[PDB]
C-alpha cells in the first residue's frame, strides 16, 4: 500500500 | 518566536515525525503530523496487540486531567486502520496546552507490517472538522478561539535527511523559511486541504486536476492511468509485480511536475522525487511516485513537494499558501 495516512 | 515551534527530524526517509504529550503529568509520544487527517491517537496501555510491544503508551491513570469517554471509534487511513476508544485529556504540542478529545487505541492488527516496522506512537491529524471523527475542531482552531495563537493557521518547513531540521508553526507565518513570493490557493472543499490546480507531467495534462497538500503522504500520489502514460517513454521499468519504478538517477528523461493556477506556478524536479538505491545497483534510483486513484482524478502532493515548498495551512482564509523553501536556515 503507498505510505499515506489519509483518512476515508 | 511568537508562535508555537515544534521541532521535526527526519531519520530514514519513509516519515518524519514531531513530539507531543498527553496527560498533565506530559506523558511523551512520537507523532506523525498529518494533515491528511483529523484525529489524534496514541496506543494504550489497553492494547492488546502486538505492535504496542515497542510503542509509548498512554495510562490515563496517571494523569490527574484524564476524562472518561469510551464510545468506540475506528480509523481507516490509505495505509491501515486502528481501533480503540476516545477519551479526553490535556494534549500538549510545543508550548501550548489545551483540553483536547483523543483516541487511545487498543487494536493495531489492521495498520501491520506497518506499525511495528516504522518507529511512531500514534497520529496527529491536522485536518479540518468535517473531516474528523467524533466533531473534533481542529487543535489550531481551538488554540485560536482560546486566544492562544495569532492566527488559526500552521506551516510546514519539512527537514531534509542529514541536512537541517525542520519546523511544524502554529499561529504565524515565519519568513525565515523561505523566498520569494507566497501564492495563496483556495480550497474547494473545508474537509481536505484540497486545492485545484492544472497537472502537465511532460506531454500529459490534467485540466483542473485535484490536488491535495499532505503531510501524511511520504510519495507524489498520481491517478494510474496519468502515471501509465507519463512514463511511456523515459527509459524508466516498473517492477514486474513489485509496485516500484526503479531508473538511472542520470537518466535524462525523467520528467518534472508542473501544477498550475491563476496565482502560482510550482515545479517538482526530478532531484526531489528520486530516491538512490546503490545497494540495489550503481546508479539506480528509485521513483518516489506512486499510482493511486480516486472517483476524480487527483495528486496527493506529498512529503517530495512539501519538502521544496514551504506550505501554509490557513483556516481562516481557507486556503493554502505555497512558498519555495529556504534550503536552508
Amino acid at each position: 500500500k503507498p505510505f499515506s495516512x489519509l483518512q476515508f | 518566536s511568537s508562535n508555537d515551534n515544534i521541532e521535526l527530524v527526519d531519520f530514514q526517509n519513509i516519515m518524519f515525525y514531531g513530539d507531543a504529550e498527553v496527560g498533565d503529568n506530559q506523558q511523551p509520544f512520537t507523532f506523525i503530523l498529518d494533515t491528511g487527517s483529523a484525529n489524534l491517537w496514541v496506543p494504550s496501555v489497553k492494547c492488546t496487540t502486538a505492535g504496542c510491544l515497542t510503542k509509548h503508551l498512554y495510562d490515563s491513570s496517571k494523569s490527574r486531567t484524564y476524562e472518561k469517554d469510551g464510545t468506540k471509534v475506528e480509523m481507516n487511513y490509505v495505509s491501515g486502520t486502528v481501533s480503540g476508544f476516545f477519551s479526553k485529556d490535556l494534549v500538549t504540542v510545543g508550548n501550548l496546552s489545551l483540553p483536547y478529545k483523543f483516541i487511545e487505541v487498543i487494536d493495531t492488527n489492521g495498520f501491520e507490517p506497518t506499525y511495528t516496522a516504522s518507529t511512531f506512537d500514534g497520529i496527529l491529524g491536522l485536518g479540518w472538522k468535517d473531516l474528523s471523527i467524533g466533531s473534533v475542531d481542529p487543535i489550531v482552531v481551538e488554540l485560536k478561539n482560546q486566544n492562544k495563537i495569532e492566527n488559526a493557521l500552521f506551516t510546514f518547513y519539512l527537514p531534509v535527511h542529514d541536512k537541517h531540521t525542520g519546523f511544524l508553526t502554529i499561529g504565524g507565518i515565519e519568513e525565515r523559511f523561505y523566498e520569494g513570493p507566497l501564492t495563496y490557493e483556495k480550497l474547494n472543499h473545508d474537509l481536505y486541504w484540497q486545492i485545484t490546480l492544472d497537472a502537465h507531467v511532460g506531454n500529459i495534462m490534467l485540466e483542473k486536476a485535484n490536488c491535495i497538500v499532505d503531510s501524511g503522504t511520504s510519495a507524489i500520489t498520481v491517478p494510474t492511468d496519468f502515471l501509465n502514460k507519463m512514463l511511456q517513454n523515459l527509459d524508466v521499468i516498473k517492477v514486474p509485480f513489485l509496485p516500484f519504478y526503479v531508473t538511472l538517477c542520470n537518466n535524462s528523461k525523467l520528467p518534472t511536475f508542473e501544477f498550475t493556477s491563476e496565482n502560482g506556478k510550482y515545479t517538482l524536479e526530478p532531484e526531489y522525487y528520486l530516491q538512490h538505491i546503490e545497494d540495489v545497483g550503481p546508479g539506480l534510483c528509485m521513483l518516489n511516485i506512486i499510482g493511486l486513484d480516486f472517483p476524480v482524478p487527483t495528486f496527493i502532493l506529498g512529503d517530495p513537494f512539501m519538502r521544496k515548498y514551504f506550505t501554509v495551512f490557513d483556516y481562516d482564509n481557507h486556503s493554502v499558501g505555497i512558498a519555495l523553501a529556504k534550503k536552508n536556515l
